């Protein structure tokens, strides 16, 4: 007889990082019980100078790695960090950000950004599951 | 034989099979369902035999990943999603029982299209080979 | 069962084998055939699903490349070449036939060295080795 | 009983670059029916500066992306391009340039060229393969 | 029969195995000494053939290991060791003689942990397991 | 019955480097039957600029490839070369080239130094192996 099963992969939410996606224009990436990065599809822009500061970000040492290695694998695959806080993002290079999205989650928008948020049970009907950050790594 | 917590399975409890079934996760490569083994085995050894992290480890599972996962399989799923082919989420698996016995089968994934599961009449020649394939192995 | 057409064989029109050999393709990765056939059904693929393509599609090819063929076994036939031994040049494949009842072999490529195909009685020993896989698969 | 095939290449004419020898000083390289790179040994000088633009290239926005991937990735593994046309130069390092072009084919000479040409019929007895480039790639 | 001589064994002189034992050496790739195997002959062939090495080819081994060897293996065995697992050191080997016949096994590494080889009462149950593989070939 | 074999890695003294340590703070890394390079830890330092050329040391042309390639793909995964000798100091980016060291080998220290030496039966207890270099190319 025919049988199927269902995986749980919210029992790795240590030692690996978790993915899920809520609506066509957001996501969310998960590092622990208590922080993630909002993966967000806007027409507002949020900053205006035109540097992204990132060797200085790594030699400040009063940051969380595990939280920018994954923005750091995203840009190796403009910013501003000034307070600690983490806010990435890019203008519309259109077809590249949009594959590496679209890579997550496995048009007329104007900005992609990256930023720091707090864990909420987010993500309403995609289960997480670690399979993105595999392969995008 | 490896068994399948209630904490790893979704609307189950208790589900796991025969360790011969699981011998096939070693020998044959093309297999979409021993890389979530191999991740589940290596995250119980990490939480185990590794205490306190400090903020989660990057480097460890960036490491990892090369030396346990299939690269190759996971393009290979990217590839056919991008070009409209069913392909696999890595999230649902089918297998067979054969409840009158006991001795069970390695789940192959199912194939997501469209975001929809297809169902059991489209890829039902998978099915009948490989109920074929536990006939032959009756012998 | 895989056929191959005249559109891809040189001199040859109908030329194809049986499932169960080519069933070998996907179990054993020592073989310098079945990424010829990888290739073959993604170009087939390609060219039926996704229309009107705007000047090649560079990526696409560039991303399968990792996920089809064997790099490992490109760089061996390539190091076997430019250290002087008997190497492969992926155009010429040779088989058994079996002319009385019809079941055949997965090809193995030509040994080529010294820019000339080096003849059967310099490989001749491979041939008697597997002539003695079918006699294996008598049984 | 024995027998032999062999393949025919050009029913992957799209969807994968083509390639064959025509002399020890020649190498050509086919995308479609109708554009395609000339690779040859030379000892004649055609462009003189000695400043190679790729990245204007690119911004320029008026090529052709499929023709310079391919010269794209054998940089990676002068130039002059003003009009649109592509034309690369490498003087003669040689270790490396030379390989790379054997590599393809699978001294006492100055130049090698990379250029654009029409298909012709060019090569005379080695039949086209995209075993070069899979392994270039 | 693959047979190793004296120049790179310790301790012993002649020491070597039936051709049937060492052609697992291109089927299974979870084996941790057909490495070796693969290194001895790329020496054997790069000092017979490329002659007068002018200070050693260090892009010809360079290019060799990406042919030749199986670097998940290594980096599975090194986080093995980061995480404190017994692992393997690519230097001691174990494997079965059955000294009335002659007929043996492929060797299987030694497991080496905290700087010490753990003996044979710490993975007697991979003996009994290859004693029961040889059992079963026996028919 | 059970029997076991011990490999001798030096019937690879040629065509393949060998690597065996000494102490805790000595590693040797051997090519050919001649010359090799230490890898030592220690509390000293031998130069005081901070510059290191690597593009002038290959420009040079009066070295020994052999030599600085091991630490040219030890540099990818300051320095001093006046007179054509060899040295390389890493001054304590401490985890990088502590976890290289112990990859190469398979606290309290300052420096870390490269340096070329001739071969000498160095080596105690632990018998050479190439499986470092494979590891760390
Ligand atoms: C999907 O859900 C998101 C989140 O609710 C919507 O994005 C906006 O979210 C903010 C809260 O952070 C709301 O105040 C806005 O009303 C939401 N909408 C807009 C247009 O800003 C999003 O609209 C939803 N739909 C899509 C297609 O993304
Ligand atoms: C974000 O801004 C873009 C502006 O570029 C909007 O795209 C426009 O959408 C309307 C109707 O959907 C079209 O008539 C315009 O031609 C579009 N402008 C383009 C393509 O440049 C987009 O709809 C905005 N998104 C949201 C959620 O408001
Ligand atoms: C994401 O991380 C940054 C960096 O810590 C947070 O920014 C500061 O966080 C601390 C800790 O709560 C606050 O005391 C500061 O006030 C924050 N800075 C600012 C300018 O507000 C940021 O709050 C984090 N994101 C979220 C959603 O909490
Ligand atoms: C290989 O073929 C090319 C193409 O014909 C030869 O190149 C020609 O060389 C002569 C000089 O001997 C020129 O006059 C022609 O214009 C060249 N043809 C071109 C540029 O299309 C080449 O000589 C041949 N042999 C070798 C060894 O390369
Ligand atoms: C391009 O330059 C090379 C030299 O780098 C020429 O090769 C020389 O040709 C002359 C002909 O008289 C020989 O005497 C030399 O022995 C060759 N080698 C060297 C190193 O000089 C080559 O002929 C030149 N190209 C052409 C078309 O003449
Ligand atoms: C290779 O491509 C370049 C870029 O298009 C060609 O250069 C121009 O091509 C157009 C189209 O035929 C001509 O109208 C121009 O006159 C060309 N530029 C110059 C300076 O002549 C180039 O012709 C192509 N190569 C070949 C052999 O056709
Ligand atoms: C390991 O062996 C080395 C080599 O003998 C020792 O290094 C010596 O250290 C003493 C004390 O500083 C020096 O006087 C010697 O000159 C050093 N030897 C050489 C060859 O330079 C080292 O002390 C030993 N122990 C450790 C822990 O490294
Ligand atoms: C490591 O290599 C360098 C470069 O050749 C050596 O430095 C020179 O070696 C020659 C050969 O004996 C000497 O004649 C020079 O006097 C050396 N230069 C200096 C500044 O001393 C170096 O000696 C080599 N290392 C060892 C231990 O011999
Ligand atoms: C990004 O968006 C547009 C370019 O498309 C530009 O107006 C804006 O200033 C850019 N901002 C940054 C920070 O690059
Ligand atoms: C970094 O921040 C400084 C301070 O404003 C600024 O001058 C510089 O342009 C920034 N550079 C980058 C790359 O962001
Ligand atoms: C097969 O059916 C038996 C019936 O009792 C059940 O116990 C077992 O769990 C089933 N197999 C799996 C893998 O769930
Ligand atoms: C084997 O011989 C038969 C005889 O008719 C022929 O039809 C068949 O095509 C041959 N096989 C191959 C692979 O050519
Ligand atoms: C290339 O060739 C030689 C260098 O060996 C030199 O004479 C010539 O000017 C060089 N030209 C360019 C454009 O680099
Ligand atoms: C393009 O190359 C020319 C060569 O003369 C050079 O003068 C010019 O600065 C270059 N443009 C760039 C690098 O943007
Ligand atoms: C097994 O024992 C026989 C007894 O003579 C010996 O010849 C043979 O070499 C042994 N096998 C190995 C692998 O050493
Ligand atoms: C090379 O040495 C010179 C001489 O002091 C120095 O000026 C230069 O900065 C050095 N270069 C590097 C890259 O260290
Ligand atoms: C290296 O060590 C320290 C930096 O931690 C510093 O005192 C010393 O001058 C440095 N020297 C060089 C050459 O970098
Ligand atoms: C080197 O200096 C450090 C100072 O932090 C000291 O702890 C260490 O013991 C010194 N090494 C030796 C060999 O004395």
């Amino acid at each position: 007889e025919l049988q199927t099963l269902e995986l749980n992969m919210e029992t790795l939410n240590m030692t690996m990082p978790l993915s899920c996606t809520k609506n066509s224009s957001h996501h969310y990436i998960r590092v622990g019980n208590e922080t993630g990065l909002e993966l967000t599809l806007t027409n507002t822009s949020i900053i205006n100078h035109k540097f992204c500061n990132l060797s200085d970000a790594h030699k400040k040492n009063l940051y969380d790695h595990a939280l920018m290695s994954i923005i750091s694998t995203f840009h190796l695959s403009s910013c501003d960090f000034n307070g600690g806080k983490i806010s990435v993002q890019y203008n519309l290079v259109a077809n590249g950000v949009l594959q590496t999205f679209m890579r997550m989650a496995w048009t007329s928008y104007q900005y992609l950004i990256i930023q720091n948020t707090t864990w909420e049970d987010h993500c309403q009907f995609s289960r997480p599951s670690p399979i993105g950050y595999l392969g995008l790594l | 034989g490896y068994c399948l917590t209630r904490w790893m399975l979704i609307e189950a409890e208790l589900k796991c099979f025969g360790n011969t079934a699981v011998a096939k996760c070693n020998e044959k490569h093309d297999e979409e369902f021993c890389d979530m083994l191999r991740l589940f085995d290596f995250n119980k050894q990490a939480i185990r035999r590794l205490k306190a992290p400090a903020q989660m480890s990057i480097q460890l599972i960036n490491k990892a990943v090369n030396a346990l996962i299939n690269d190759q399989l996971i393009m290979k799923n990217h590839l056919r999603d991008i070009m409209c082919i069913p392909y696999c989420n890595y999230s649902k698996y089918w297998y067979l029982n054969h409840t009158s016995s006991g001795r069970t089968s390695l789940p192959k994934c199912w194939l997501i299209s469209n975001g929809s599961y297809l169902n059991e009449t489209q890829f039902s020649d998978d099915i009948e080979q490989q109920a074929d394939n536990m006939i032959t192995e009756m012998l």
